[PDB]
RNA sequence: AAAAAUGUGAUCUUGCUUGUAAAUACAAUUUUGAGAGGUUAAUAAAUUACAAGUAGUGCUAUUUUUGUAUUUAGGUUAGCUAUUUAGCUUUACGU
């Protein structure tokens, strides 16, 4: 959780097309509990537009 | 504008032989018995042991410059079986598949006019 | 262009969507086809699932398996691993799901990348237990194409399945990580690393 | 890797010890007039177009 | 290894005959249950490395301006099979 997770996230998850939180275990590694968190956050016009349903999965995705 | 080696096959049972020489045969070349591409040692007669077989006789037939190719089959012939047991057939197939040309093909299994009393004994081989 | 005015507001939304055209209204089943031949005739390109159920009466006509859709002999399989054994509506809530995790990642027609992960995924060249003796050949000889398309939903089942299994990966994300890589086919996949492995115990016995 | 499609034409009789295998004619799709008898394994009818690469092996009746 | 430039019977660097300084670690399960008499015969690989005899080529060869450095790096065997454009084990050799 310190302060090179969340700006890695942010400048990496605008463009970065497919995600999840398998997502960012597999890429950004630890946590999960957590990640469905700083992804989700907002939803400022420049992170994630979504085709996502319910609880049972979060299949996110791109401002364009 | 060929040449030709004489082949020099046979197969009882428990073995056979791919056996190239020149078509005298006072020289010979490439001789290739069973066992030797098989060691499982059970199987020495084995439609296959022929098969990888031949291929050494057109590998080292293939080497001397022997094109082709004419060819001799014997049985145990003898007193034995004149049964060609496996070999010859899978040999005859797999000489065709390597290339080689043939020519004449007859059998030789060693006929007799009787007399070399056969073993086993009178109530005969028996399990 | 023409919304019905009915109280009851039954969509506009899903009315312009499904009146302009048939289909399930994501996917469009419209110049998407097959290009091999043999598994056309065996493997319905659908009619119609405006969901992805049919009673279902495929077992009687020794054939009909056939007139079966494909998507729903898939949702078949999955129905496992004993313990789901029965749960459809699990198995339908996990492929409408596959459809757009393919088609998120490629950006096809993922209906038909579902459709190229069968012809590819069949084993032609198989075997068969000659009785025989104690040992025997397995004599070598290219299943109909009936049973072709039996093995290549049956393979893919058992190997996208271990993969959520003590995993990070919800199926939905191995399933579509076997048939974008199963059709490219990879290895990367289960079929193409022993679809090829039964091709290749098959090429010897023969 | 040379692919030769072969079309069934007359399904023939039951083989195998366990009913595993039909026999097989075929008719050479893509060279009609061939007609060649190989085996296989389903539950076969008349029209299964049928895949081969072995162009071939001609297949003798299995127990 | 990018830059110059003092030179050393004008200048640099491709191996061939020798013989030796040294790495494969071992530990732990497992071997008859504590504790060593015989990892018995076998044995070394060619590896860094340097000098004779020099097919090379006169054999050793510097000062000083670069960028933390600019250089290039990453992949290699052996055995079964009638799946032989493929299936099966995976550095064995008494374990």
């Amino acid at each position: 959780l310190d302060q090179e997770k969340y700006d890695r996230i942010l400048k990496e998850v605008p463009t970065y097309r497919y995600v999840s939180v398998s997502v960012l275990v597999d890429r950004l590694k630890i946590g999960g509990s957590l990640a469905r968190i700083a992804l989700r956050h907002l939803e400022k016009e420049g992170i994630i537009k979504p085709v996502s349903k319910h609880s049972k999965q979060a299949i996110y995705t791109r401002a364009t | 504008s060929q040449v030709f080696g004489v082949a020099r096959i046979y197969a009882s049972f428990n073995d056979t032989f791919v056996h190239v020489t020149d078509l005298s045969g006072k020289e010979t070349i490439a001789r290739v018995t069973g066992g030797m591409k098989v060691k499982a040692d059970r199987d020495e007669s084995s439609p296959y042991a022929a098969m990888l077989a031949a291929q050494d006789v057109a590998a080292k037939c293939k080497e001397v410059g022997i094109t082709a190719v004419h060819v001799k089959i014997r049985a145990t012939g003898g007193t034995r079986t004149k049964t060609p047991g496996p070999g010859g057939q899978a040999a005859l197939r797999a000489l065709a598949r390597s290339g080689l040309r043939i020519g004449r093909i007859e059998d030789v299994t060693p006929v007799p006019s009787d007399s070399t009393r056969k073993k086993g004994g009178r109530r005969g081989r028996r399990l | 262009f023409t919304p019905v005015v009915l109280a009851t507001p039954i969509p506009e939304e899903v009315q312009q969507a499904q009146t302009e055209i048939k289909l399930f209204n994501k996917w469009s089943f419209e110049e998407v086809e097959v290009k091999d031949a043999s598994l056309v005739d065996y493997v319905q390109v659908a009619q119609p699932i405006f969901v992805a159920h049919t009673a279902g009466r495929y077992a009687n006509k020794r054939f009909r398996k056939a007139q079966c859709p494909i998507i729903e002999r898939l949702t078949n399989s999955l129905m496992m691993n004993g313990r789901n054994n029965g749960k459809k509506l699990k198995a339908v809530r996990i492929i409408k799901h596959t459809l757009d995790i393919i088609n998120v990642l490629t950006d096809q027609n993922p209906i038909q990348v579902v459709v190229d992960a069968i012809t590819n995924t069949g084993p032609r060249e198989d075997t068969t237990r000659v009785g025989g003796g104690g040992a025997a050949r397995r004599q070598a000889v290219d299943v109909s194409p009936l049973r072709r398309v039996n093995q290549a939903i049956a393979l893919l089942t058992i190997g996208a399945r271990e993969a959520a299994f003590r995993n990070i990966k919800t199926i939905a994300e191995t399933l579509a990580e076997e048939l974008i890589n199963a059709a490219k086919g990879s290895s990367t996949s289960y079929a193409i690393k022993k679809k090829d492995e039964l091709e290749r115990v098959a090429k010897s016995n023969r | 890797t040379p692919v030769t499609l072969a079309k069934v034409i007359k399904v023939l009789g039951r083989t195998g010890s366990r009913g595993g295998v039909t026999q097989v004619r075929v008719e050479f799709l893509e060279d009609t007039s061939r007609t060649i008898v190989r085996n296989v394994k389903g539950p076969v009818r008349e029209n299964d177009i049928l895949v081969l690469m072995e162009s071939e092996r001609e297949a003798r009746r299995l127990r």
